[PDB]
This record gives C-alpha cells, structure tokens and sequence, in this order.
C-alpha cells in the first residue's frame, strides 16, 4: 500500500507572496509500489492532468491558484491514462512540493483546505 | 503498466495565511 502525509507550510503570510510560493509538502512512501499518480481535487480543476487547480479560504471564499511546483512537474516519470484519465506519474518514497501556482499571488489572510487522490501505478 | 484500484486514498490538509 501507500503511506501519505500532506504537509502545510509553516509561516505563511497574507499578502503579496513570490511566485511559486511552496504551500505544502506530499509524501508518499511504499514498501510494495514504486510509482504513484496524484491528482487535485477541488471545485475547479484547471488542467488535463489535475495538477493545477483553484481552492477556496474558508472564512472569505476568495480564490487562490495551486498546484504541483514546476520543479515536481518535471520530476514525473511519466503521464499514464486508467480507463482513458490521465495522471501524472512519480517515484514512490519521494516528496513533492504544493505551490501557489503562476505570477506572484495576493493572499487574504484565510485557511485554504486541500485535497488530494494518490493511486499506486506499477509502471 | 497498471494502477492499483485498491491502493487509491484522498488526502486534505489546512493551508494557513495569517496577517
């Protein structure tokens, strides 16, 4: 199986942030699989792959953009489709970092819940 | 290659931006 932590960034401020600002941390570890797909979930999904998406503050419903860092991005192993859907592939027993997606963001000061889905892919 | 249908979890995590 897989064993999954998700992990925020502390000290985050409201504000002008720089461009892919790092938000949180995924980790995924496995002493079975060697590769995991992952995708964001949200109420707005922006690309092909669920790499990127938008997220909502709880207090003000103000948007902001996320996703996978360049950097995670080019890390990928592969892109592969289950039953026609595309998810980007990754090393297992690795991490990878949640952005601010884009040009410099200005935050309100909020909590921004997000979500993720991470499969196991035997390549 | 295949996916593991069993192996798939949702994970959430609160992102903080305080003032």
């Amino acid at each position: 199986d897989l064993t999954v932590s998700l992990i925020p960034v502390s000290g985050l401020k409201a504000g002008k942030n720089a461009p892919s600002a790092k938000i949180a941390k995924l980790v995924v570890n496995s002493t079975t699989l060697k590769e995991f797909g992952v995708r964001g979930i949200s109420n707005n999904v922006v690309d092909s792959t669920g790499t990127a998406w938008r997220v909502a503050g709880k207090n003000t419903g103000k948007e902001i953009g996320v996703g996978l860092s360049s950097d995670s991005l080019r890390r990928s192993d592969s892109t592969e489709k289950w039953n026609g859907v595309n998810w980007m592939t990754f090393n297992s027993n690795d991490t990878l970092d949640i952005v601010l997606t884009g040009p410099a963001q200005n935050v309100t000061a909020d909590t921004y819940p997000i979500t993720l889905d991470v499969v196991g892919y035997q390549p | 290659g295949s996916f593991l249908p069993n192996s798939e979890q949702q994970k959430s995590a609160d992102i903080v931006f305080s003032s």
